[PDB]
């Protein structure tokens, strides 16, 4: 009854203008997720350089001179591709690729002492028998405070924080392709597991069983998923390629709402554009879910799938010629496509404005509010930028 | 018909042990591209990135 | 065992695994025993088994679409383990008390269950 | 004044129960798919085909509750029953237990059910006119003697199926 | 205001090019650019990450 | 038989896979020391401007 999918909606018809607010370049390579705190003061950043960084979200309002991270962990090693933050602000998971494991609690420390991070939980997964962790979420049962995480062998293990023993055990069938992301319902009682072999794989939790099994008609790597804002039973999966960000009803497996912002014609299932999406976040807003996608083209767009004409690029390169967003049904799927209007001296005040834009790839999307909603994005290359 | 029965029984037994013995080796494989898999996933993820 | 791991009696319906061509052991720990405890290995039927049940009362969240699924899951994994497992199962319920509307709870309890230095006694 | 939608101007619970091997999942399968088969899986937890109709013009959406008829999947509590808008107690001709257990199900849905809901009894495996123990007084004197719904059928020789469906249905939109 | 956001920007630059932190003073305007500006400086022109040093942060608070 | 054949075909994709692999590396080293040259271009030309 009480179901919330986030604890801080976005404000009422925010719509991101993609103005750069802070540019962080604090991380040596590729950033591999952005979260955000529970009680939106934190968010924080790991990457292939080994180290998670928290960031006071609070600072980043541009109220302070310098936005730096607040702390600096490095003690999991190796390259450390994801983590999550832990209800009430009070935990943060780490996953390094050696396959280590490790609960740091960030310290709170009034002012004005720098919060002081030290590992209180540590898990080593075997290498051989487990292997490195590929996606993670948290999830609290009241009872129990489960950290799932999902292995190369296939093994999901949700780690209760509280009592330290594994809460549930799910097997995947690795016939399905490797584990790329997990997304858990709100209403906890069912998880999807996307593999990169673009199975979409139904589990259910209340029960502990897969129920179904499925797979992308053209294969394609499943880069992450979600669990839909308004239907309960529809995943949203941003698959490889054609930068296609599809939501599933899992109960029959027919794709309901499919985004096709690539140069290959709408569904098509030959020779697919390079692009794809990265970066994926669902919000309700309230009736009207609103999805932002950021992928390897560079550009987070906004995609309405309420209103689909109103769609639009919140921060790309300068030069993108304008784009339109129309709506068709093709093959039974409901289809927006981006279609590039081919665009047809002003002074300038300096010299050229320089592109706000990320040059490489975005790896990972992410929101926080503060006094205004801000959508942080990070890229492959190691820059994070916050936009308001 | 005993003997019979005995005798494609060993060979029933007989196909199933290298039957279960493919099926491990099939899980081990799995696994091991699902590691090669990763990091050919991790390249192109960087060498778009370069 | 008539008492639960925390005393109270059994109730509802109960299905206990018969062991078969052999009588019902009453020694402490049974050889027979009919409720595999969860220190054992987990009967996959057995985990599933106690959850139909428990869904059955009301004690699991009702989700139409996924109980459609996982209860046909359910039904393949019973089948399949039926097929392979021949035990039978031998139902046995037990009585349920009530006063005034309300259901009681028997717990074993004795019927006497409701200093250390001396200055002075040795 | 409420919202309303036009797929279904009613939807009516259905729900079938009845001991093992009765024909409850052939009753279903049966209405709601057209189905048969000789193979039996045994229902455990629940099933839930839909089947649309239209009824005196209006639109009624039939949910088709299976239930369990093992009693390893079954509990003194039951549920199921809550919310239910009928329920069809199902026997088999050629079970002379699975007939006499009907007063046990009739136990079940006097204590759980709704307080309005209408029964109906359907014997299945009518087909089994070769094996009936069960016969139509035999069974007619006692449905008459609650004045639930009373039919026979077989979804073997599926046409009295049918006539089961329709007329819960029906006794389901004389309550609505 | 804007000495502020000069001072600061001019400080960001400092760190972007990984100038030496101890010939930076938050409130010297030109004397961080000449030693960032300086040819001197080895780290001028390079492309990669950069921190932003709490001192530095704070002194600017 | 018919595992046989799919354990072929699997020894095949193992070897395959590690080729994928090993060119995707060493094309990753080459362009990382192309990228090192083109920083160090450009850092000779920001410093010269
Ligand atoms: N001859 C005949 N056999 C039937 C008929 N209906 C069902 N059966 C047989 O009985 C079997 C079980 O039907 P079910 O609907 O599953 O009976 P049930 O009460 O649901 O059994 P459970 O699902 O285990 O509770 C079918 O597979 C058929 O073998 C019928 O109308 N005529």
């Amino acid at each position: 009854e009480n179901a919330e999918w986030e604890s801080k909606p976005p404000p009422p018809g925010w719509r991101p203008k993609g103005l750069l607010v802070a540019h962080l370049h604090e991380h040596k390579s590729a950033v591999n997720r952005i979260r955000v705190s529970d009680e939106h003061s934190l968010f924080a950043t790991c990457s292939n350089d080994g180290t998670v960084k928290i960031w006071n979200s609070q600072k980043m309002e541009g109220k302070t001179t310098t936005t730096r991270s607040i702390l600096t962990y490095s003690r999991i090693g190796g390259r450390v591709k994801t983590l999550t933050f832990c209800q009430g602000s009070h935990y943060l998971a780490i996953a390094s690729d050696n396959g280590a494991v490790q609960l740091l609690g960030i310290e709170a420390s009034k002012l004005p002492k720098s919060p002081k991070i030290h590992p209180l939980q540590s898990r080593i997964l075997d290498q051989k028998e487990d292997g490195c962790v590929v996606d993670m979420h948290h999830f609290n049962s009241g009872a129990q405070s489960v950290l799932a995480y999902a292995t190369v062998n296939g093994s999901l293990v949700g780690w209760d924080l509280r009592s330290s023993s594994n809460a549930w055990t799910l097997k995947h069938d690795l016939k399905s392709g490797l584990i790329t992301s997990f997304a858990v319902d709100i209403h906890q009682c069912w998880l999807c597991i996307g593999t990169s072999s673009g199975t979409m794989a139904c589990w259910d939790m209340r029960f502990q069983l897969p129920i179904s099994s499925h797979c992308h008609p053209s294969r394609a790597r499943i880069r992450r998923l979600s669990m839909h804002p308004l239907y309960q039973s529809w995943v949203i999966a941003a698959v490889q390629g054609n930068n296609e960000v599809s939501m599933w009803d899992m109960e029959t497996g027919d794709r309901r709402f499919t985004l096709w912002a690539s140069s290959a014609p709408p569904l098509s299932e030959l020779q697919p554009s390079p692009h794809s999406v990265h970066g994926i976040y669902c919000s309700p807003a309230d009736g009207n879910p609103i999805l932002l996608t950021a992928g390897s083209d560079m550009k987070i767009r906004f995609w309405d799938l309420a209103y689909p004409e109103r769609s639009y690029v919140v921060a790309g390169s300068t030069s993108s010629p304008s784009v339109s967003y129309y709506r068709k049904i093709i093959e039974g799927t409901e289809v927006v496509q981006e279609i590039q209007n081919k665009q047809k001296d002003t002074p300038r005040r300096g010299p050229e404005s320089l592109p706000v834009g990320h040059h490489d790839i975005i790896t990972d999307v992410a929101t926080f509010q503060t006094t205004q909603g801000f959508i942080v994005t990070a890229s492959r290359d190691g820059i994070v930028k916050v936009w308001k | 018909v005993e003997k019979n029965r005995k005798i494609v029984a060993e060979n029933l037994e007989k196909v199933q042990a290298e039957a279960e013995r493919l099926d491990q080796e099939e899980a081990q494989y799995q696994r091991e591209y699902s590691e090669f898999k990763r990091q050919q996933l991790e390249l192109d993820d960087e060498l778009k990135s370069v | 065992s008539l008492f639960g791991k925390y005393g109270m009696f059994r109730q509802g319906m109960h299905d206990l695994k018969v062991w078969p061509n052999v009588e019902a052991d009453g020694s402490e720990p049974t050889k027979t025993p009919g409720r595999t405890s969860s220190t054992l290995s987990e009967d996959q039927m057995s985990r599933l088994a106690k959850l139909t049940k428990a869904h059955r009362q009301g004690h699991m969240v009702k989700v139409d679409w996924l109980d459609r699924l996982t209860f046909r899951e359910i039904e393949m994994i019973n089948e399949s383990e039926k097929r392979s497992s021949n035990f039978m199962y031998l139902m046995v319920e037990f009585r349920c008390v009530k006063c005034d509307d309300k259901e009681y709870g028997i717990v074993y309890y004795e019927k006497d269950g409701d200093l250390t230095s001396f200055e002075l006694v040795k | 004044m409420s919202s309303m939608n036009p797929e279904y101007d009613y939807l009516f619970k259905l729900l079938l129960i009845g001991d093992s091997g009765v024909g409850k999942s052939c009753l279903l399968l049966r209405f709601a798919d057209d189905t048969y088969t000789e193979s039996y899986i045994s229902t455990i937890g629940v099933d839930f085909k839909i089947r649309t109709i239209e009824l005196d013009g209006k639109t009624i959406k039939l949910q088709i509750w299976d239930t369990a008829g093992l009693e390893r999947f079954r509990t003194i509590t039951s549920s199921y029953y809550r919310g239910a808008h009928g329920i069809i107690v199902v026997y088999d001709v050629t079970d002379q237990e699975s007939f006499n257990n009907v007063k046990q199900w009739l136990q079940e849905i006097d204590r759980y059910a709704s307080e309005n809901v209408n029964k109906l009894l359907v014997g299945n495996k009518c087909d089994l006119t070769t094996k009936k123990v069960v016969d139509y007084t035999t069974a007619k004197e006692f449905a008459d003697s609650l004045g639930i719904p009373f039919l026979e059928t077989s979804a073997k020789n599926a046409t009295n199926v049918e006539q089961s469906f329709m007329t819960m249905a029906a006794e389901i939109k004389k309550r609505m | 205001r804007a000495v502020k956001k000069l001072n600061a920007n001019i400080l960001y630059l400092c760190f972007s090019q990984h100038v030496n932190l101890d010939q930076l003073q938050p409130l010297h305007t030109l004397r961080n650019l000449m030693y960032l500006v300086s040819p001197s400086s080895e780290h001028l022109g390079r492309s990669g990450p950069f921190e932003v040093r709490a001192d530095l942060e704070e002194s600017m608070e | 038989q018919k595992l046989y054949s799919r354990a072929q075909r699997h020894q095949e994709k193992k070897e395959k896979i590690q080729r994928h692999n090993r060119k995707l590396g060493d094309l990753v080293e080459k362009k990382t020391i192309d990228l090192r040259s083109h920083y160090e271009r450009l850092a000779n030309l920001r410093r010269s401007h």
